[PDB]
């Protein structure tokens, strides 16, 4: 009842042939029986000598199964059908929504007919070769040519009522309303009736919600995640610690409270995918941790386009952000976290700022709108690093909201030379076979010193020698070094590192009243 | 109408490229804008046996309360079979820039290719499929539409140019340039007649080209110089003696000899003060030998600068800059926006070629904004740095 859809194989690819796998009486009887009355329904077709491709068959248990993955592997490829996610709390709560079947409508979608010789396969003799002419079960083809043919289907009714939801999956439809019961029933006859009339004949077993949808729970007011386990082991390899950790990032998106450092750290100097490895107290705690974490199931609420979408961001730990996207107080649509480390130096307002960012990206694809934000940062601070920082940011309209920490701007190193302050000229180098680490100043003022160290590059005596500047200086400095590597560094003006001298210098640098930091080439 | 036959390079295949999530306003607009298209029969929806897909945006270009769809075919320009510069305007002294767009919409498209430009309209959260086109005829942004109309583009352009070569104007994709170097007000007039001297078949401010140039590097004037002061002249002449080996800096290190106060002034020696003239000489001009090469890619780099202020260069070797100049002031984005257009016009001009963009900002905010500001109707290629500008201060 529909325009049969084109379809060809890959470049130069040819049918499968396959041989029969020589099945038993019990078995070959009983495909003849299941043939017999698909036969007469159209959906197959005797074909003979004629065709030269086999694909075997199989009589699972009496249900008959043709191994098509040897044709699914010829076949072109196909406009993907799962295109996005989707994200429960975009769904926008209607008063009903009422759920049609489809299924026999497998066999209710015509095959292209230049491509069904393709699809033959062969029934061996009871003590028969046919042809699908229809959209065969367990071809690659098979799922977006009918998605697409009932899409168009619908697309005119959809016109005809726009204020109607229909959501499409595998062989339902959830249509929703917000019309009162009696004009809702009406309908949603009329889709039946429509329906029936290109040959989706709708029974008239009545599924009801929750509804299970890709890990989720759909309930009428809400939604929830199917419980997230994690296994169950005496003895830990490194290929199990791995899939952990795995999975345990992936549900630290929603519960910001699970942490993997202690799991990650087992994975040290790891010689083998199937070396066991002891759980440390510290790993044993935290897996522990994590699995009563995630026996509180998370969930939030439905859309309303009638109220505004607001987000709110914290300052969890380190590099982490947890943020909830609301419409009244407390009622969470959603809920995440972000903590992405872009670089390796960075401090609290680009984190911030970045935060933002994903949380506005995410709003626009589910709600298709940006929110209001309520940030941790006073206007006077996001606004003073912004039109100092050498990337150009977009802020959005947001509120501010003193719930700490606050997020602030430890530092600004000056622009100009300090006056009357001391100037000290540092300076650090080596040995590479192992380290004669001095590193020391000598200032304007005749103040000079210098200090031997161990196990340490030659970049890193230069941030000693900044070091040893800031912390024998008064609160006013002003520092001359012919480092790149700590220049680069410092001039990011970062608030934390994973180094420890970039971070004590940090703190130094935090300390001072005034710091003015300057680079000479290495002569 | 027969179809001119299309092909993609020998051993190439169509795009399947991912298309960024837009608002629902930009999806609204969009579906309009197709059906009517569908209408029309530009475009007409398309099936699921079609796996290729280019991004598509909408704009609203200002002065109007009017949405305009812009096509992303970036990637199927790069894989259409390879088909086959007036120097002038970028000398004229005011040129003029009009859209041809539309010309292209009454030719058919090749059958077999049609397919490379299906596209697709997005739907909020998912919850719909998205709506699936293809072109009938030939779409606009796309390298072949401009190639496959040249037959036609020229053989429409003689009654304005056979024998009036005084004028000039010059085509890139959808873009027409109009240089005239005439009379400020005696220009929109000689244009605003090839407005019409196309339109009798069917498509119904200024640039100041010879006002530019690749800017000199300025060391500063000082009547009294501190040690900070000469050791950022050091640290710029350094950097500056990468382009131009002539220049010395060993008289003015010597000033820097001691360790005095960062603030304290320096008097210039003798030959302290010969050595910064003689380099003043050096960098009075733009670097020899830097010449523009087909072969290469045109690069531009864009560093922020503050008060709505904005540096760029444009060079194929660094360090070899072929052009420099700053745009100015709203907020970085509109901004950073809005430069890389002109910047890309520019390259066009000079070149007919548009440079690939390192873009000093976060990538997930550019392709949330940048479609806020977008007037071209071509798109640049560009891609995001997070690294620091250290030479922000020099250049
Ligand atoms: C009309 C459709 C679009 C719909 N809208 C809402 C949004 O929910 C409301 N309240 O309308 N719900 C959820 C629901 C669940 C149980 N009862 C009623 C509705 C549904 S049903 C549904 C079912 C599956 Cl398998 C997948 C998806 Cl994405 C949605």
């Amino acid at each position: 009842p529909i325009e049969t859809v084109p379809v060809k194989l890959k470049p130069g690819m040819d049918g499968p042939k396959v041989k029969q796998w020589p099945l038993t009486e019990e078995k070959i009887k009983a495909l003849v029986e299941i043939c017999t009355e698909m036969e007469k329904e159209g959906k197959i077709s005797k074909i003979g000598p004629e065709n030269p491709y086999n694909t075997p068959v199989f009589a699972i248990k009496w249900r008959k199964l043709v191994d098509f993955r040897e044709l699914n592997k010829r076949t072109q490829d196909f406009w993907e059908v799962q295109l996005g996610i989707p994200h429960p709390a975009g769904l926008k709560k209607k008063k009903s929504v009422t759920v049609l079947d489809v299924g026999d409508a497998y066999f209710s979608v015509p095959l292209d007919e230049d491509f069904r010789k393709y699809t033959a396969f062969t029934i061996p003799s009871i003590n028969i070769r046919y042809q699908y002419n229809v959209l065969p079960q367990g071809w690659k083809g098979s799922p977006a040519i009918f998605q697409s043919s009932m899409t168009k289907i619908l697309e005119p009714f959809r016109k005809q009522n726009p204020d109607i939801v229909i959501y499409q999956y595998m062989d339902d439809l959830y249509v929703g309303s917000d019309l009162e019961i009696g004009q809702h029933r009406t309908k949603i006859e009329e889709l039946r009736q429509h329906l029936l009339r290109w040959g989706l004949t709708t029974p008239d077993h009545q599924k009801e919600p929750p509804f299970l949808w890709m890990g989720y729970e759909l309930h009428p007011d809400k939604w929830t995640v199917q419980p997230i386990v994690l296994p169950e082991k005496d003895s830990w390899t490194v290929n199990d610690i791995q899939k952990l950790v795995g999975k345990l990032n992936w549900a630290s998106q929603i519960y910001p409270g699970i942490k993997v450092r202690q799991l990650c750290k087992l994975l040290r100097g790891t010689k083998a995918l199937t070396e066991v490895i002891p759980l440390t107290e510290e790993a044993e705690l935290e897996l522990a941790e994590n699995r009563e974490i995630l026996k509180e199931p998370v969930h939030g609420v439905y859309y309303d386009p009638s109220k505004d979408l607001i987000a709110e961001i914290q300052k969890q730990g380190q590099g982490q952000w947890t943020y909830q996207i609301y419409q009244e107080p407390f009622k969470n649509l959603k809920t995440g976290k972000y903590a992405r480390m872009r670089g390796a130096h960075t401090n609290d307002v680009k984190q911030l700022t970045e935060a933002v960012q994903k949380i506005t990206t995410e709003s626009i694809v589910i709600w298709g709108k940006t929110p209001k934000f309520k940030l941790p940062i006073q206007k006077e601070t996001w606004e003073t690093w912004w039109t100092e920082y050498w990337q150009a940011t977009w802020i959005p309209e947001w509120e501010f909201v003193n719930t700490p920490p606050l997020v602030k701007l430890w530092y600004q190193l000056e622009k100009e030379p300090i006056v009357g302050a001391e100037t000290f000229y540092v300076d650090g180098a080596a040995n590479r076979e192992t380290k004669l680490g001095k590193a020391g100043y000598v200032t304007n003022r005749g103040r000079q010193k210098v200090v031997t160290l161990t196990d340490t590059t030659n970049q890193k005596t230069e941030l000693q020698a900044i070091y040893l500047a800031l912390q024998d200086s008064g609160l006013e400095v002003n520092i001359v070094t012919d480092s790149q590597y700590a220049l680069g560094i410092i001039q990011a003006q970062p608030d934390q590192s994973e180094s420890e001298l970039v971070n004590q210098i940090i703190e130094q640098l935090i300390k001072k009243e005034k710091v003015y930091l300057a680079w000479v080439p290495a002569h | 109408i027969e179809t001119v036959p299309v092909k993609l390079k020998p051993g190439m295949d169509g795009p399947k490229v991912k298309q960024w999530p837009l608002t629902e306003e930009k999806i609204k607009a969009l579906v309009e804008i197709c059906t009517e298209m569908e209408k029309e029969g530009k475009i007409s929806k398309i099936g699921p046996e079609n796996p290729y897909n280019t991004p598509v945006f909408a704009i609203k270009k200002k002065d109007s309360t009017k949405w305009r769809k812009l096509v992303d075919f970036r990637e199927l320009n790069k894989r259409t079979q390879d088909f086959w510069h007036p120097a002038g305007l970028k000398k004229k002294k005011s040129v003029t820039v009009l859209d041809v767009g539309d010309a292209y919409f009454s030719v058919p498209l090749d059958e077999d290719f049609r397919k490379y430009t299906a596209f697709t309209i997005p739907s909020i959260n998912n919850e719909t499929p998205g709506i699936r086109y293809q072109y009938n005829v030939l779409p606009q942004g796309w390298k072949g539409s401009p190639a496959i109309f040249q037959s036609s583009m020229t053989k429409i352009l003689e009654p304005f140019r056979k024998q009036n070569p005084d004028i000039v104007i010059y085509q890139y994709m959808d873009d027409l340039y109009v240089g005239s170097d005439l009379e400020i007000g005696q220009h929109r007039t000689k244009i605003e007649e090839l407005r019409q001297h196309l339109l009798r078949w069917g498509l119904t401010y200024e640039l100041h080209p010879d006002k530019w140039t690749v800017q000199p590097i300025v060391l500063p004037e000082k009547d009294s110089w501190t040690v900070n002061d000469i050791q950022k002249l050091v640290g710029k002449l350094n950097w500056a003696s990468q382009i131009y080996p002539g220049i010395k800096v060993r008289q003015l290190c010597k000033l820097l000899r001691g360790t005095k106060a960062l603030t304290e002034v320096i008097p210039l020696t003798e030959e302290a003060e010969l050595e910064l003239a003689e380099n003043r000489e050096i960098l009075k001009e733009p670097v020899h030998g830097v010449y523009y090469d087909p072969s290469k890619d045109l690069i531009a780099e864009i560093q922020k600068q503050g008060q709505g202020q904005w540096t760029y260069q444009i060079y194929q070797e660094p360090f070899k800059n072929l052009k420099t100049g700053k745009y100015a002031r709203t907020n970085d984005v509109k901004q950073l926006t809005e430069a890389v257009q002109k910047i890309t016009t520019e390259s066009i001009v000079i070149w007919g070629k548009t440079p690939k963009f390192k873009l000093p900002i976060q990538k997930e905010t550019w392709e949330t904004w940048w479609t806020e500001y977008w007037q071209a109707t071509w798109i640049p290629e560009w891609e995001f740095v997070n690294t620091p500008p250290l030479v922000k201060l020099w250049y």
